[PDB]
């Protein structure tokens, strides 16, 4: 996953260290990320990471009830949650679709027609222009973007969209080797003939 | 040894006086006093020791 | 303390100087009269006797508690922290103006007679519906419009800077205004102009969360906004996106379709009740308008409806001059050639694309902007 970690870099570690860099341009620095692909494949991990690497403090979201009592009493809005993201202002939220969500009926076609997307709707209306603080980032994590509603793709609205295709054969050999190192192994696997017998799976 | 004896003895009679609450302080008012707040009651304007 | 506003004179003119000799008299005269008595029978300092003694009768703690309905011969029914309520007295000293309903008071713990009456602490909505400074520059920044510019102006900033050509001819100035066109075309920017020219206090919701999840909360959420909007000063309420109450349908809602039409009868009243409005202006600004209701439109509650249209060639050959006044543009690029990239672009095309130019530009560790780069992004940004 290297060229995704060299796009997600620009967009993310360097308009924090170098402001002047995009200064320099004169054009706005970017504030939205996408990341889309099959389930199992590698986004929140990585959103993790480089969250981890910049000394960000990540924030997610999941709008349960449990965790609302901290939040605040009864928080009728839902930008309340600025009112903590401020104090520790090199700040990333993150926001997960739900692995099902169809476009006919049950799911996602019916019943409900966002939850996760109307509330980057309303994060993204909010830090356009109005917000006085700077160093405050969006990511989502969904499949198929084709699902997604007109009003969040108009050009001017999301920055950047990055896409994880199913591992091929190195990325599954590579990944095979990261995770077998944690067990008690024997002189000669050839692993190679394992990675080869698995084919479209996921990582 | 005198002096740990003697505080060893007047441990019990210092043992027997009352305890004290804790609290959560919301913000601070004018003139030395502050609001607080008691968990299972209502909040207090209190006055502040000197130290 | 506001002694004597007339001073219009406001120069040299023996009428001000007469005036403010007399004043000055006067007021010697009158410390001299308060005076004489802390000099002559001073019977106790009175500055912190008084003070003392007074702090002396109310004990070193005090509670807070609700007021429920107060009798006028100085005693209330006051409930407790707890809830058990009592039927306590008044003091003198409690600059009785304050008492209402509701307010937080300062009981004795003792007899829990009124001591005091205390001040509140702000709201969380406050702070998440008051923009605290302007966001960026004024109309010179928009272009391309310089049309409708005029009638906002008109709207919003004249009433309260030249209140005196309304008063000549004797108008109440326009009441509502909104906003319609196709998505992308420079609404809120219009909005955010306002807000950094105006002085007035500024308050901003969408309209995709005034919708909520029990029943009877939206209403009561409307209320408690313009009750705010009232209570502070002339100010200005925008909203935003208004259909997205009438088109998106959410399963979270425990109502069906009709507690939408409970929000939306509150909201027409608030607009036009039969209450003194005050002094409060409103814009509205969607692209969906042949939805939503006609009976929220008419006027009375909106006077004025402002069309966006699409750009012409000679406002995207302003805004591309715009957008790039700061970049570091080589020679051999010509806007002429991007003009027509495509038949309809927008406004927020002509953003996307810059600002995709100049971060494949900054790959490359470079400070120019080639052709090349342009002529890919085009293609990134708008064919997929
Ligand atoms: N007339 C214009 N002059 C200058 N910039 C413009 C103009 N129209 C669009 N833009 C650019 O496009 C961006 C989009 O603006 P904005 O989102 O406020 O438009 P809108 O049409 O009100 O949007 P929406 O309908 O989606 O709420 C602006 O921030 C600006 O960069
Ligand atoms: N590219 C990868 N390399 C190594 N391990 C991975 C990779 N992708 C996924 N995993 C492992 O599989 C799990 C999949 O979970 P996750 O990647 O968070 O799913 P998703 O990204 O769809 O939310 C991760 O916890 C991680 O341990
Ligand atoms: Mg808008």
């Amino acid at each position: 996953l290297d060229k995704q970690i060299k796009e997600i870099k620009e967009v993310i570690e360097l308009p924090v260290k170098h402001p002047e860099l995009f200064e320099a341009l004169g054009i706005a620095q970017p504030k939205g990320v996408l990341l889309y692909g099959p389930p199992g494949t590698g986004k929140t991990l990585l959103a993790r990471a480089v969250a981890h690497h910049t000394d960000c403090t990540f924030i997610r979201v999941s709008g349960s009830e449990l965790v609302q009592k901290f939040i605040g009493e009864g928080a009728r809005m839902v930008r309340e949650l600025f009112v903590m993201a401020r104090e520790h202002a090199p700040s990333i939220i993150f926001m997960d679709e739900i692995d099902s969500i169809g476009s006919s009926r049950l799911e996602g076609g019916s019943g409900g027609d966002s939850e996760v997307q109307r509330t980057m709707l309303e994060l993204l209306n909010q830090l356009d222009g109005f917000e006085a603080t700077k160093n405050i980032k969006v990511i989502m994590a969904t499949n198929r973007i084709d699902i997604l509603d007109s009003a969040l793709l108009r050009p001017g609205r999301i920055d950047r969209k990055i896409e994880f295709p199913p591992p091929n054969e190195e990325a599954r050999l590579d990944i095979l080797k990261i995770h077998s190192r944690k067990m008690n192994l024997t002189r000669g696997i050839n692993l190679r003939k394992i990675a080869e017998l698995m084919p479209g799976a996921s990582g | 040894l005198n002096a740990k004896v003697r505080l060893l003895r007047e441990e019990l009679q210092l043992l027997q006086e009352q305890g004290s609450y804790v609290g959560e302080v919301v913000r601070a008012m004018d003139k030395k006093k502050v609001l607080v707040k008691v968990h299972p009651e209502g909040k207090f304007v209190v006055d502040v020791d000197k130290n | 303390a506001s002694k004597l506003p007339l001073v219009t004179p406001h120069t040299q003119c023996r009428l001000k100087l007469l005036k403010l000799e007399r004043i000055k008299d006067y007021l010697l005269m009158e410390e001299e009269f308060i005076r004489n008595q802390e000099q002559m029978k001073p019977l106790e300092e009175k500055q912190e006797e008084e003070r003392s003694k007074v702090d002396d009768l109310r004990g070193t703690p005090m509670s807070v508690g609700t007021l429920e309905e107060i009798i006028d011969d100085n005693h209330a029914i006051v409930s407790t922290s707890v809830g058990s309520e009592h039927y306590v007295s008044i003091l003198s000293f409690v600059d009785k103006d304050l008492l209402e309903p509701g307010c937080s008071v300062l009981l004795n713990h003792k007899v829990h007679a009124v001591i005091g009456v205390l001040m509140d602490d702000t709201d969380p909505l406050v702070t998440v519906m008051k923009v605290e400074k302007a966001p960026q520059e004024t109309y010179a920044d928009i272009g391309g419009l310089d049309n409708q510019i005029q009638e906002i102006k008109e709207s919003v900033e004249l009433p309260l800077t030249h209140p005196e050509y309304y008063e000549e001819m004797g108008i109440k100035p326009p009441k509502g205004v909104i906003l319609y066109g196709p998505p992308g075309t420079g609404k809120t920017l219009l909005a955010k102009a306002v807000a950094n020219q105006t002085s007035a206090t500024f308050l901003r919701v969408v309209g995709s969360e005034l919708i909520q999840k029990y029943l009877g909360d939206g209403p009561k959420l409307v209320r408690e906004l313009f009750r705010v909007a009232e209570e502070h000063a002339p100010s200005i309420v925008f909203i935003d996106e208004i259909d997205a109450i009438g088109t998106k349908r959410y399963d979270s809602n425990s109502g069906g379709e009709r507690e939408i039409q409970r929000t939306m009868l509150e909201l027409l009243n608030q607009l036009d009740g039969f209450d003194s409005r005050g002094d409060v202006k409103v814009i509205m600004a969607t692209n969906r308008i042949e939805t939503l209701d006609p009976a929220l439109i008419r006027p009375g509650r909106i006077d004025r409806k402002i069309e966006f249209p699409l750009p012409d060639e000679k406002t995207k050959k302003r805004i591309f001059q715009i957008h790039t006044s700061r970049m570091t543009l080589a020679d051999d690029v010509t806007l002429d050639d991007l003009i027509m990239a495509k038949d309809d672009l927008s406004g927020a095309d002509i953003k996307a694309i810059c600002t995709e130019a100049g971060l494949m530009a900054l790959r490359e560790r470079r400070m120019k902007v080639t052709n090349e780069d342009f002529k890919k992004s085009k293609e990134n940004v708008l064919y997929k």
